[PDB]
């Protein structure tokens, strides 16, 4: 009955840590784009080779 | 080297889920139990 | 919105088992001023026979 | 027992609901990856692709 102070506090840490995975894990798919495009760039080298 | 670096940090946010998926449960075991049954004051009654 | 009319409905069953600490209350109240009337008769004949 | 197996429901809805969220916004950035793409498209859209 008084953890539930506690336990609330957790929850609004769980809340930011939610949070600042969600902003982590938005930045996973900008090196997507340069991984796709220097890919584009070996095959297009191996097209000139 | 970044795409390990990449996938590095794709498992410690893999390990930070699990951590809140372990504090999600310790705090329903902790919550479940507040109001279950401890409500026993006939002793405090008889008291005053 | 299910789990919350569940809990609800726990909550009405706890608040109904408010009833059932409520009769053990008047049970061992009983068993209390039984206790109390057990000693006070042992006293007041010890009294009477003193 | 009951208010145990309704707690490991409601925590198992709360895993599908994080499972959606997530997948949410996976499709939050594939759908800003496309619109920029189609931004890109539409100004390069002109003769001689250029």
């Amino acid at each position: 009955d008084q953890m539930r102070q506690e336990l609330e506090q957790l929850e609004k840490a769980n809340e930011k840590l939610r949070e600042v995975n969600n902003s982590l894990v938005v930045s996973l798919q900008d090196v997507k784009n340069e991984e796709r495009d220097i890919q584009h760039e070996r095959e297009s080298e191996l097209r000139t080779i | 080297s970044r795409l390990k670096e990449i996938d590095g940090r794709l498992k410690s946010t893999k390990n930070e889920m699990r951590k809140t998926n372990f504090r999600m449960t310790e705090l329903k075991m902790n919550v479940g139990k507040v109001v279950d049954t401890g409500i026993l004051n006939s002793k405090i009654n008889e008291r005053k | 919105k299910n789990d919350d009319i569940n809990r609800e409905a726990h909550q009405l069953n706890e608040i109904r088992k408010k009833y059932t600490m409520r009769k053990s209350t008047i049970e061992t109240l009983r068993e209390k001023l039984d206790q109390l009337k057990r000693e006070a008769r042992k006293d007041v004949s010890q009294k009477i026979k003193d | 027992e009951d208010i145990d197996i309704k707690r490991k429901e409601i925590i198992n809805k709360e895993g599908e609901i994080r499972d959606l969220i997530s997948e949410i916004d996976a499709k939050a950035n594939a759908i800003n990856h496309e619109m920029r793409s189609i931004q890109r498209q539409a100004e390069s859209k002109t003769k001689s692709l250029t």
